[PDB]
């Protein structure tokens, strides 16, 4: 009712008073929707004149036992006060305090705040202020202060509930205060300036909608904390193998055999310091800073003649990559699972180790750094699929009338709209057009083709204006997106680059009729509009973490500046003013933060480079995860609610067809009135016999292992097979008989199917297509033209001959089967993609067509600078000097659309794109030699262009293939499209273990004693010592590191020996106790397991480190330890249910791996076909290379997670001198010429990803995320 | 490069005086690359005489108006290079300084103090 | 790259020959100097002689009447850095069959550092009349055509087998 509207006054106080000695005597809940904060029911109506921002009654009976009260404020808000006097001195009817409370309501004060925090945080954004910013920051003291004034006296401050103190956010502001009067007054400056970034974290109490968003935030990280605990230990566990493994291995370096003047290795050590001096003793690869790593063993880095590997020195990267403590260990793996700079690490430890340790990093890639990432993603989307839930729940809960009719009828005409599309798609292909070195009469057309197309959009709009009023023209956002456009066009043409590249926006207008291009607009709408608070919280966050780290560690950055960059100038990457710090921030959240935490550590120390790094990786992370899950699931879930007919009111495009197919209609029917008005009983059984003999095991498992030794015999021809000339003859004659059998089972096959039923089955194509090639190669060499051109050519096509095992392989075919169901979804959102990024390809030629060329001293590989050689006419004048001078250009580049399809795949990917960065941002003009930095803000391009394109284009991606996946299994009937029906059953008897209620308690025994020891024994209070005994244990593992002495070991052997004897006694104590139904108990027999694995290794420990020698052998038996710690997961049951999921998710991760080692061969063996003598450059190296099976295998599992591939590219992209040589002689082999080829090489390595891309990620994510919720359920 | 010296230093005559001269550089201090320059003058526009100086030991010229008074009294691997002074006389008023140059850096510092005697 | 292929070892009279003889850098990004000489011990003799000398990209035949005008070199041209140091006769006799050794002087130039290293190579040579074939060739061959025949033979007893099985139950059907 509107007359409880009444003021607040004495006779209230009265009646507050009488109730409260009511309830004295005395000696609920009160009202959501009163709640401070939020609008009044509209029961109460309209609020009265007299009573607004004054004291009335308390609106909610709830609080009628209380001295509180309700101020309202214009705009149908409520604020909840406090009836006690405020400080115990100003009564609630004081002219202070109504004024307070009328100023505190009043919205004018908000704004001024808010504009008052905006401004300060452009203040903070200054790494040296001018001298005068001493009056700003006191105005904006004074101004905080007498914010914080007007609270304390309207709300009182600490006097009872509904004051000052009692909002968290106040307490952020009365620190602020506090810390800049301090610092005012009393006086690290450092410290209190990045203290003074708290003032910031005001935005989200003055900006309304960011409080909830900031606590759904929170709220959704507690729900981490199984996640996280697991991801630790598991982290923890693999750091601990790498510890054992691994330790001291970077140390070693190529040492001199010859030292004079009975210098020895520690006389030459205890002296040297720098790197020059280091350099006289230890080989160093030209241009490096770490001496190059060797091994011990054969399949290691080797020394040159004349050096000798040993373990001395320091570890690269200025020491931080190393496996000799469990920190650096426990860093490594981090690093590891987040995949960042992986490939670097994966290298240096096989060089310093040997190739057959890949293992490790293929268990710790598929295990951690797959599965830990996934499980997180899912455990996020359940909590955001919550909070959703919730949140429905909840809200559920005279002459010129002629003229326009005319044009009307011309320009309305839904003819007009297909021709007007057209016309779009032809300016775009027109615009596409533009290359670097572009001849006059080109640029000519393209000017003049351009000038065509503008007129005709302008005079569209002119004709559009006049056949309807502007005030029905600019009601529609198309027509007010094409009129910006238009105009922006026609003041471009009056006067850039980036206004010619504006016009490219117009290819949206096609999202009317794709519905796929609809889908890119909705998520960049919503990412904007219902989660703009996510995206400005995500801002703020970035602003927050940018200022920090400027504040902390831009001095130091320019003081210690020698420490980091020989020319003792500042790196690329530093943190010396905002742009840069913001930068840093920026590529940390796209996933790069070791290599600048490295120069970070190297200025200004480790405790809190890390800290800040950790911080900004975990918080970051955690947003930008957050936005990513809930554009993805509201775009694709809550769009989905048959709100409108399916275009009830046609498109203007789809009348025209429509018009266009029936005058196609009418035109064939009159042209097809006017044409016709002018003018035995035994091969049945033989078919019969054939299929009998055709569908046997025996024939299906001989043809299979035919299939693997022809398979595998296309690894022996490395380029080493000249020497292995009876291998050679062997496997010639072995492709003879191949060749043969296969051909004998395709003829039966076709006698025992018909010819209709065999070609009527693409497997059966397949097999006939590879079987053609085959014979085909064998009649060329028969009648020899082994050689001739493209017949030699086509052997290479004997690559494809392991692919006749996904129709023999049930798990294979069970997954290309899903790939096969989710290939059109993938074409159309590919094509999305590449429409999408046209646009920005056509820009970033319009930007950096030809400018990307430079003058460099091919013996350094060092730009000139710019003071000589300042163009290219400078540079020819000094080649024709000097001799290694060269006028270079990146291979990777923006000279045309095609180029710049490839720069903008390698910087979506974050794999070689700082080289293209670097260049732009250096870029002068065309002919002209780069500047450093010259243009800096070209850094804002890639920015844009990585959000834009790499992660709204991701978005779409995965919310495309997954809901493919979720159609397939619901076409399937519920049933999981990954697992074959074998493997059903045990997916179906395994689901069953995370159920059981337990059983019967063992019976107690008969003997007195046995009875006691079973009391003992099944006690809590044994459980939790054992745990605990384990956890010291681990600890007692973690304290072993590099260079420990003897005496250390000998402790740690002997307290290690202690928990020994201890597991094998509480073993021995629970067999006893409960006889034989120990072993009814999978713990139980894991733990009798472990003990006698931990006896056996430490005895064979022992024994090999005794009587024999062999420290590789040792380190692999000592890791037996691991088990004792392994059985934590006993009493967590959180990571319990984790690891149950991923143990139900197995048996469908198992085929997708097979499949992809399957598509891993192909390449391998493809790759060995091709790349085999392409010059040793960048990722191309003595080690990793395509020169043999183990080493292209090693080369693409580092590169199935897209990491190098840019650098295992480059190499191939030579094709013509002086970066190869193509006459160029290989001892011991008949192959000429050094040069890869370009488009091979590119099609290569671009499938490769795209493929890697849609298995390892998308059915991983999608494996884990169903089985994540089985186990959940 | 930041060097810390007082600008007015008073000492009684006849009493020792320590000139505190000392500096914060990055790097280490490398003692075949460090380079000292001390020098004294009896006012601002007055010349300076050379005295005392690190170019691998610290060296000390030994001069007639300080005679065997004048050594060393800091540590360059801890930053300070600080110079000691027995018994002040009434003609040690003046003005100190010690200029440092520390490679691998580019910046060279300057410290300057006024040595006050007391009566 | 490189790849240290060894020298066939059977000569035919009248005709050309070519002696192998590849000898790589463990580090191929090395930079070196290098000569070769080669030496000689006839069958039925025991002492090696000298016989040719390579360096500087001119190649030194030593007076001998055995390889006057019949051996030209047939390694790795137009540098200094050898990595491949074959010769080549153009006649082949009977007074080409013995011991070979090919020497290998390597000097390899590091960073204030200056490694000269030295390698032997020995081939055996063996003249002969008719050019032999490979046995592994010969066995090769003949193991393919035995599992020919035994595949197919194989394979024709089951359909006959199965087609008279079919046969039968077929007519009492
Ligand atoms: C919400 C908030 C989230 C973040 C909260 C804070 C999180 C992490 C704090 C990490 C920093 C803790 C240690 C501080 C530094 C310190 O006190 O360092 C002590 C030792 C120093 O060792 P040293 O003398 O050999 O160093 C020199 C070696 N030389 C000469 C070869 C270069 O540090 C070492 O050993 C290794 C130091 C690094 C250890 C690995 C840390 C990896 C953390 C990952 C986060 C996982 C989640
Ligand atoms: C979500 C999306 C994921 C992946 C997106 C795409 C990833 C990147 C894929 C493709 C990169 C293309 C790289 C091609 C490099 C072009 C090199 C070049 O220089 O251009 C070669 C040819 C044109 O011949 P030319 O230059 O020798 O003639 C010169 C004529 N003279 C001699 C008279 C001056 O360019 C051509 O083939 C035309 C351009 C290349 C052909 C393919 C068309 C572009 C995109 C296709 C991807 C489809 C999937
Ligand atoms: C480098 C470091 C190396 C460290 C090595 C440490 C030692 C490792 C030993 C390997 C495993 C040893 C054998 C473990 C057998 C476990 C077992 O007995 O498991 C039985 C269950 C089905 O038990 P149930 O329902 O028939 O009743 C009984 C269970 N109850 C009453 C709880 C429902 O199967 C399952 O969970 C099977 C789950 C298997 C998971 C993988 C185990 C290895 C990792
Ligand atoms: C990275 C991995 C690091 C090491 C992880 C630990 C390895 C050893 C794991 C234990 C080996 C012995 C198992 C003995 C029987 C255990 C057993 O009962 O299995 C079944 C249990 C089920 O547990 P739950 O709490 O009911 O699950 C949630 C409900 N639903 O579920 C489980 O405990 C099974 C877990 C299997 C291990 C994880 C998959 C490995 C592949
Ligand atoms: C919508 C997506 C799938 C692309 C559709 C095709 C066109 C919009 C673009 C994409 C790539 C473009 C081509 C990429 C590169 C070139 C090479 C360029 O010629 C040169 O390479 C010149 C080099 C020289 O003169 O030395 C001429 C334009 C052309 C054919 C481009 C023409 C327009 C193309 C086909
Ligand atoms: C949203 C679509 C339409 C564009 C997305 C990309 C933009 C973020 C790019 C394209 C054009 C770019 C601008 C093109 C030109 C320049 C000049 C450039 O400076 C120079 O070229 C050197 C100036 C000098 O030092 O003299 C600095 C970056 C800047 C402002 C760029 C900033 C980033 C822009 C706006
Ligand atoms: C599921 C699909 C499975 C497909 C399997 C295809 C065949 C898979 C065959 O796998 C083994 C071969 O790759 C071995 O090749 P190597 O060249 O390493 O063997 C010789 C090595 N030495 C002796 C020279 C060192
Ligand atoms: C350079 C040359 C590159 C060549 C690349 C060739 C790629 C080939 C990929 C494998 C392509 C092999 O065929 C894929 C199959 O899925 C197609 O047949 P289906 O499985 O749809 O048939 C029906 C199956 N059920 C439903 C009856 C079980
Ligand atoms: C990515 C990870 C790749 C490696 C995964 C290894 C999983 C290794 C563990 O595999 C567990 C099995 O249950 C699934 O494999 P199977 O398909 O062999 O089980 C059923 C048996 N049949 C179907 C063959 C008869
Ligand atoms: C799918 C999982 C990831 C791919 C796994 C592929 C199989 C695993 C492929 O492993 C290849 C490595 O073993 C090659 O290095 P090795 O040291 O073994 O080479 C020794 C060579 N010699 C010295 C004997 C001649
Ligand atoms: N943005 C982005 N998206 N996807 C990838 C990617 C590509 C291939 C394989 C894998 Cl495992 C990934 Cl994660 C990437 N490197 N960067
Ligand atoms: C080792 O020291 C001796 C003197 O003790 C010196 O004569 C000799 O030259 C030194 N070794 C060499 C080879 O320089
Ligand atoms: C290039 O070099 C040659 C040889 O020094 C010289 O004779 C000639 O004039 C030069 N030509 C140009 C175009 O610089
Ligand atoms: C080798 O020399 C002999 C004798 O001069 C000659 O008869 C024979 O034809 C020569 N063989 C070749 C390959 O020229």
């Amino acid at each position: 009712g509107p007359q409880s509207f009444v003021h607040f006054t004495k006779q209230s106080l009265a009646l507050i008073e009488q109730r409260i000695a009511e309830r004295k005597s005395k000696e609920p809940k009160p009202s959501s929707d009163l709640e401070a904060g939020k609008q009044l029911p509209f029961i109460y109506g309209d609020i009265p004149p007299g009573m607004v921002s004054e004291p009335l009654e308390d609106l909610d009976p709830y609080y009628a036992d209380k001295k509180t009260f309700i101020v309202l404020n214009k705009g149908k808000t409520i604020f909840r006060f406090n009836a006690t006097p405020a400080l115990y001195m100003l009564s609630p009817f004081s002219p202070l305090r109504r004024i307070s409370i009328k100023i505190l309501v009043h919205s004018l004060f908000s704004m001024l705040i808010m504009c008052t925090i905006l401004t300060n945080c452009i203040f903070m954004t200054m790494n040296n202020p001018p001298d005068w910013t001493k009056n700003v920051e006191y105005t904006f003291t004074g101004i905080y202060t007498f914010e914080s004034l007007v609270k304390i006296l309207a709300r009182g401050f600490c006097v009872g509930e509904f004051t000052f103190l009692r909002d968290p956010w106040n307490w952020l502001d009365f620190v602020v205060i506090v810390f800049a009067y301090l610092t005012e007054f009393v006086n690290n400056v450092s410290a209190l300036r990045t203290f003074r970034v708290l003032r910031a974290l005001k935005t989200i109490s003055v900006i309304p909608g960011l409080k909830t968003i900031v606590g759904a935030l929170i709220q959704s990280v507690k729900k981490l904390s199984d996640v996280m605990i697991l991801t630790v230990f598991c982290l923890s566990v693999f750091a601990l193998i790498g510890l054992q493994l691994f330790m001291g291995n970077l140390k070693h370096k190529c040492f001199r055999n010859s030292l004079e003047n009975n210098e020895t290795l520690e006389s030459i050590m205890n002296t040297l310091e720098s790197e020059e001096d280091f350099r006289k003793y230890f080989y160093y690869l030209e241009g490096s800073k770490d001496a190059l790593l060797c091994g011990f063993s054969t399949d290691s880095g080797q020394c040159p003649e004349g050096y000798t590997c040993v373990k001395i020195g320091r570890n690269p990267d200025y020491g931080y990559t190393s496996f000799d403590t469990f920190s650096w260990a426990f860093l490594a793996l981090f690093r590891l699972m987040t995949q960042d700079y992986w490939e670097n690490l994966y290298q240096q430890t096989l060089r310093a180790a040997g190739k057959t340790y890949m293992i490790f990093f293929v268990v710790v890639i598929f295990l951690g750094s797959f599965y830990l990432i996934n499980l997180i993603l899912a455990v996020v989307a359940m909590a955001y699929e919550e909070q959703n839930q919730a949140n429905i729940e909840e809200a559920k809960q005279p002459y010129w009338i002629k003229f326009k009719k005319c044009i009307y009828f011309i320009v309305m005409d839904p003819f007009v709209d297909l021709a007007i599309t057209i016309c779009i798609v032809l300016n775009t292909l027109f615009m596409a057009m533009e290359h670097h070195p572009m001849t006059e009469e080109f640029k000519n057309v393209l000017a003049i083709g351009n000038l065509v197309f503008t007129g005709i959009f302008a005079a569209e709009m002119v004709l559009k204006l006049i056949a309807m009023d502007p005030y029905e023209y600019f009601q529609v956002g198309w027509n007010i997106f094409d009129s910006l456009i238009v105009t922006l066009s026609l003041v471009e043409l009056f006067l850039l680059s980036v206004l010619r590249s504006f016009r490219l926006l117009r290819v949206f207008k096609l999202a009317k009729s794709w519905p796929t291009l609809n889908m890119l607009i909705k998520i960049i709408g919503n990412s904007v509009g219902a989660l703009g608070n996510l995206t400005l919280v995500l801002a703020i966050i970035v602003f927050i973490f940018a200022v920090v780290g400027m504040q902390l560690f831009g001095k130091s950055y320019k003081e210690c500046v020698c420490k980091i960059n020989d020319d003792c100038t500042l790196p690329r990457w530093h943190m010396n003013d905002f742009f840069h710090s913001f930068l840093i921030v920026f590529r940390v959240l796209c996933g790069e933060w070791i290599e600048t935490m490295w120069d970070c550590m190297e200025v200004a120390g480790q405790a809190m480079c890390l800290i800040v790094y950790m911080m900004v990786m975990v918080i970051g992370n955690l947003v930008v995860l957050n936005l990513f899950l809930a554009l993805l699931l509201s775009s694709f879930s809550s769009d989905n609610l048959t709100a409108i007919e399916e275009d009830p009111d046609a498109n203007n495009l789809q009348i025209a067809v429509t018009r266009i197919k029936k005058g196609i209609n009418y035109v064939k029917q009159t042209l097809r009135e006017f044409i016709l008005k002018a003018f035995g009983k035994i091969w049945w059984n033989i078919r019969k016999t054939c299929y009998k003999i055709v569908e046997h095991s025996w024939f299906e498992s001989f043809i299979v292992l035919m299939i693997l030794l022809s398979s595998g015999a296309l690894a022996f021809e490395d380029i080493y097979i000249e020497r292995k000339k009876t291998i050679k003859i062997i496997l010639e004659y072995a492709d003879k008989i191949f060749t043969y059998i296969f051909i004998l089972e395709m003829l039966l096959k076709w006698i025992a199917y018909g010819y209709k039923t065999y070609f009527t089955n693409a497997w059966c194509w397949l097999d006939f297509l590879i079987v053609d090639v085959s014979l085909v190669t064998l009649v060329a060499n028969t009648l020899g033209y082994s050689d001739l051109g493209p017949i030699k050519s086509l052997r290479t096509l004997r690559a494809l001959r392991p692919l006749r095992a996904l129709s023999r392989f049930e798990g294979m075919r069970v997954v290309v089967n899903a790939l096969i169901g989710a290939i059109p979804s993938i074409m159309n959102v590919l094509l999305v993609c590449l429409i999408f990024w046209l646009i920005f390809s056509i820009m970033g030629v319009n930007l950096f067509a030809g400018k990307f060329y430079e003058c460099i001293n091919t013996t350094d590989g060092s730009r000139f600078p710019a003071s000589q050689v300042p163009n290219r006419s400078e540079c020819f004048a000094l080649m024709n000097v000097s001799q290694n001078v060269r006028w270079k250009n990146l291979k990777v580049n923006f000279d045309n659309v095609g180029l710049g399809y490839l720069s903008l795949l390698q910087v979506a990917t974050f794999k070689g794109w700082t080289i293209i960065m670097y260049a732009a941002v250096d870029s002068v003009n065309v002919d002209k030699q780069p500047k450093y930095e010259y243009s800096l803000y070209m850094y804002i391009y890639f920015v844009v262009f990585i959000i834009f394109g790499s992660f709204f284009t991701l978005n779409l991606f995965i919310g495309v293939i997954i809901d493919n996946f979720n159609q397939q299994k619901k076409k399937l009937g519920g049933q999981d499209i990954f697992m074959t029906e074998e493997q059903k059953k045990y997916y179906n008897a395994m689901k069953k273990l995370g159920s059981k209620k337990p059983q019967k308690p063992i019976p107690r025994p008969g003997n007195k004693i046995q009875g006691c020891i079973f009391d003992l024994v099944t006690n809590q209070a044994f459980d939790i010592s054992i745990m605990v005994l384990i956890c010291l244990n681990m600890v007692t593992m973690m304290v072993e590191k590099e260079g420990q002495s003897q005496h250390m070991t000998e402790v740690l052997y002997w307290i290690n020996v202690v928990f020994i004897i201890l597991f094998t006694g509480e073993c021995v104590l629970k067999l006893i106790s409960l006889r034989h139904y120990y072993f009814t108990v999978g713990w139980n027999i894991f733990d009798f397991v472990v003990v006698i694995i931990s006896i056996v290794g430490m005895f064979l420990a022992d024994l090999i480190e005794t009587y024999f020698v062999s420290p590789t052998l040792f380190r692999v038996i000592r890791l037996a330890r691991i088990g004792r710690i392994l059985r934590l997961v006993k009493g967590a049951k959180g990571i319990r249910t984790l690891l149950f999921a991923l143990m139900m998710s197995l048996p469908a991760l198992f085929n997708i791996g097979l499949l992809l080692f399957l598509v891993m061969f192909i390449y391998a063996i493809f790759g060995m076909s091709n790349f085999a003598y392409v010059k040793k450059e960048d990722g191309i190296n003595d080690m990793f290379n395509f020169e043999t099976f183990g080493n292209s295998m090693i080369c693409l599992f580092q590169i199935t997670t897209s990491a190098g591939w840019d650098g295992l590219l480059a190499p191939i992209l030579n094709s013509k001198p002086p970066d190869c040589d193509p006459k160029k002689v290989h001892p011991g082999s008949s192959v000429e010429g050094d040069c890869g080829n370009p488009s091979v090489g590119i099609f290569y390595f671009v499938s490769y990803i795209i493929i890697s891309f849609l298995v390892v990620v998308n059915m991983y994510i999608a494996v884990i995320l169903e089985n994540f919720s089985v186990a959940t359920e | 490069m930041e060097v810390t010296v007082p600008a007015t230093l008073n000492v009684l005559n006849g009493s020792d005086a320590r000139l505190p001269c000392t500096f914060n550089s990055c790097y280490t201090v490398n003692h075949k690359q460090f380079s000292l320059n001390w020098t004294y003058q009896e006012c601002n526009n007055c010349s300076e005489e050379m005295f005392l100086q690190f170019r691998m030991k610290i060296i000390n010229l030994k001069l007639e108006r300080f005679q065997d008074r004048v050594e060393f009294s800091g540590n360059p691997s801890k930053y300070d290079v600080s110079v000691m002074l027995r018994n002040v006389q009434p003609e040690d008023e003046g003005i100190y300084n010690c200029y440092i140059m520390n490679p691998p850096d580019r910046h060279r510092g300057h410290g300057k103090i006024h040595l006050q005697v007391l009566m | 790259g490189c790849v240290e292929v060894d020298s066939e070892t059977e000569a035919v009279y009248g005709m050309t020959f070519k002696i192998l003889c590849i000898s790589c850098k463990r580090r191929s990004e090395t930079n070196a100097e290098t000569f070769t000489e080669w030496t000689f011990r006839q069958k039925g003799t025991e002492e090696f002689v000298k016989i040719l000398r390579y360096e500087n990209e001119v190649l030194q035949l030593e007076e001998d009447e055995r390889f006057e005008g019949r051996v030209v070199w047939n390694g790795s041209r137009g540098t200094k850095d050898l990595q491949d140091l074959s010769i080549f006769i153009t006649n082949v006799t009977y007074n080409h069959s013995g011991d070979y050794e090919c020497h290998v002087y390597r000097l390899l130039f590091f960073e204030n550092y200056e490694h000269n290293t030295s390698v032997v190579k020995k081939i055996h040579i063996e003249v002969v009349d008719k050019a032999n074939r490979d046995m592994a060739s010969i066995v090769s061959e003949i193991m393919m055509y035995v599992l020919i025949v035994v595949l197919t033979i194989w394979l024709v007893a089951e359909m006959i087998y199965c087609y008279k099985k079919i046969a039968a139950a077929t007519e009492t059907a």
